[PDB]
């Protein structure tokens, strides 16, 4: 069974460095070229580099030259991408790939991909504030200006489940995330029932609570 | 550097449609062209190599052909597992290049109109000299939505940040739009408005500093 397995990837800062790996099995690298291909979120595929592990001959795309280095290792059956001088626009899912063999220059096998995020934003827990409600009403919590993903939002410590809708985060031009969570509740519960949103941002080791009250 | 121009960028099809996708190469590439399929969060899978050779295990309702620098993928009768994104690629020269992709989408069941929920600023932000209007858009299908913001009744383009629609677990869509303001700005107007238009229906919601 031909397989390609990638490892490494993650958040890094511009200027910084990361190393990806592509462990082959089910065939011998040496018999073919190994490639790296990458996919910026919401975009197409862009070839990045290539190596013939029999001799180490490399090729690169212009946008990466002098920045990235593809390499291989016979013994361990493994290709690497060393990525330096990283920029925001190297953010992508990075796939490794091979040609078939002989004159078969389509990519028949791909690894599962690994995500690399390049951002200058610094780790930061969110500023949370309650979204006051004006049958039913709508109330919520605005989770503002955190980095990186993710956050988890519960209501009344996980006890309040009906009417709960937590929305996907927007990534703002600033490079920070914001999101909202709303609950639909009985209008007759307002001013009486306690509603608390509990916000947990593990990357900054931060939990925040906020009580939501009518006005 | 050889460019692959793929058309169309998107298509909604019915199961059983004959679907054709086209790639124009910017210069001659012979027959050194592959097609790939990709599903969300997965790796591309090879469909067709050397322009017209069907890869092993790919159903035969798939085929590819060439006229000049025009390359074409045909699916004779669309099946559900075919809904996906398709990419062509030339492998004639280095570097190999891809089309921008064609998204083949389900022509969805009856539409659903969005709930729009528009909130004014928090105190906590006002006291820190910030302000955010929050427009939450849920339970709509298909997942294409036009968001317009207005102050009094004048269009506002500045400081809009809107998410791309994402599928809820109920298979309808949600999205969020945030208008960033200063308190000054907020108080300067009588009302602000979040306008959502979806499949020919407009849902407007407004909020006012004076309560």
């Amino acid at each position: 069974e031909v397989q390609l397995v990638e490892s490494g990837g993650g958040l890094v800062q511009p200027g910084g460095s990361l190393r990806l790996s592509c462990a082959a099995s089910g065939f011998n690298i040496k018999d073919t070229y190994i490639h790296w291909v990458r996919q910026a979120p919401g975009k197409g595929l862009e070839w990045v580099a290539r190596i013939y592990p029999t001799n180490g001959y490399t090729r690169y795309a212009d946008s990466v030259k002098g920045r990235f280095t593809i390499s291989a290792d016979t013994s361990k059956n493994t290709a690497y991408l060393q990525m330096n001088s990283l920029r925001a626009e190297d953010t992508a899912v990075y796939y490794c790939s091979r040609w078939g063999g002989d004159g078969f220059y389509a990519m028949d096998y791909w690894g599962q991909g690994t995500l690399v995020t390049v951002s200058s934003a610094s780790t930061k827990g969110p500023s949370v504030c309650p979204l006051a409600p004006s049958g039913t009403a709508d109330l919520g919590c605005l989770v503002k200006d955190y980095f990186p993903e993710p956050v988890t939002v519960s209501w009344n410590s996980g006890a309040l489940t009906s009417g709960v809708h937590t929305f996907p985060a927007v990534l703002q031009s600033s490079g920070l995330y914001s999101l909202s969570s709303v609950v639909t509740v009985p209008s007759s519960s307002l001013g009486t029932q306690t509603y608390i949103c509990n916000v947990n941002h593990k990357p900054s080791n931060t939990k925040v609570d906020k009580r939501v009250e009518p006005k | 550097d050889i460019q692959m121009t793929q058309s169309p960028s998107s298509l909604s099809a019915s199961v059983g449609d004959r679907v054709t996708i086209t790639c124009r190469a910017s210069q001659d590439v012979n027959t050194a062209v592959a097609w790939y399929q990709q599903k969300p969060g997965k790796a591309p899978k090879l469909l067709i190599y050397s322009a017209s050779f069907l890869y092993s295990g790919v159903p035969s309702r798939f085929s590819g052909s060439r006229s000049g620098t025009d390359f074409t993928l045909t699916i004779s009768s669309l099946q559900p597992e075919d809904f996906a994104t398709y990419y062509c690629q030339q492998h004639y020269t280095t570097p190999p290049t891809f089309g921008q992709g064609t998204k083949v989408e389900i022509k969805g069941q009856p539409k659903a109109a969005p709930s729009v929920r528009l909130f004014p600023p928090c105190s906590e932000e006002l006291q820190a000299n910030k302000a955010t209007l929050v427009c939450l858009i849920s339970d709509f299908y298909p997942g294409a939505v036009t968001v317009a913001w207005k102050a009094d009744s004048s269009p506002v383009k500045a400081g809009v940040e809107t998410t791309t629609p994402s599928k809820q677990s109920n298979n309808k869509y949600a999205a969020s739009s945030y208008l960033s303001l200063t308190p000054e700005q907020w108080k300067s107007h009588r009302s602000y408005s979040c306008q959502v238009t979806h499949e020919g229906s407009t849902v407007e919601k407004t909020v006012a500093p004076t309560e």
